[PDB]
């Protein structure tokens, strides 16, 4: 049994696995930085 | 809490603090420390 895509990927940036990273670009939503959706 | 010491600490929630702190300043993602 091949768990690769689900397995976290370590050369990838982010330690998110391949199936993590496609759900996250998915949904249009990312504050990245919080030093202040409109 | 009083039960221990009288000493705390103080932070600000959203300041780019090293601009407008208003000693041992430390900026955080969360303001300043
Ligand atoms: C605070 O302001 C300085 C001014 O250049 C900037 O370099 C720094 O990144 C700022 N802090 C944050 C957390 O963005």
């Amino acid at each position: 049994f091949n768990f690769s895509q689900i397995l976290p990927d370590p050369s990838k940036p982010s330690k998110r696995s391949f199936i993590e990273d496609l759900l996250f670009n998915k949904v249009t939503l990312a504050d990245a930085g919080f030093i202040k959706d409109l | 809490g009083t039960n221990t010491s009288n000493q705390v600490a103080v932070l600000y929630q959203g300041v780019n603090c090293t601009e407008v702190p208003v000693s041992n300043v430390f900026q955080t993602r969360a303001g300043c420390l």
